[PDB]
């Protein structure tokens, strides 16, 4: 019903070219859960 | 990367063993031959004397 009006978009492309370039990334997300993905990799690495 | 070289040892062992069998039965025949020919130089040596 808003078709006429969809290709027409706001909030479209502008995050993600200078996104290459940039470390800080998704983690605070990351920070507590790196490190637990720290350990763990390494245990899982060593029973192989 | 450690996972994939694991699995396939495990079967490849399993193809060494489809040529184990094989190199036995002709290790059997092998030593069938030998002892063919044995018993037949056996009878030539007796024959010859």
């Amino acid at each position: 019903a808003a078709y006429l009006k969809l290709r027409n978009w706001q909030w479209w492309r502008l995050f993600t070219k200078v996104k290459p370039l940039l470390q800080s990334a998704e983690r605070e997300k990351e920070m507590a859960s790196m490190k637990e993905e720290f350990t763990r990799l390494k245990e899982a690495l060593e029973k192989s | 990367k450690s996972e994939a070289r694991r699995k396939e040892l495990e079967e490849k062992m399993v193809s060494l063993l489809q040529e184990k069998n094989d190199l036995q039965l002709q290790v059997q025949a092998e030593q069938d031959n030998l002892a063919d020919a044995e018993e037949r130089c056996d009878q030539l040596i007796k024959n010859k004397i």
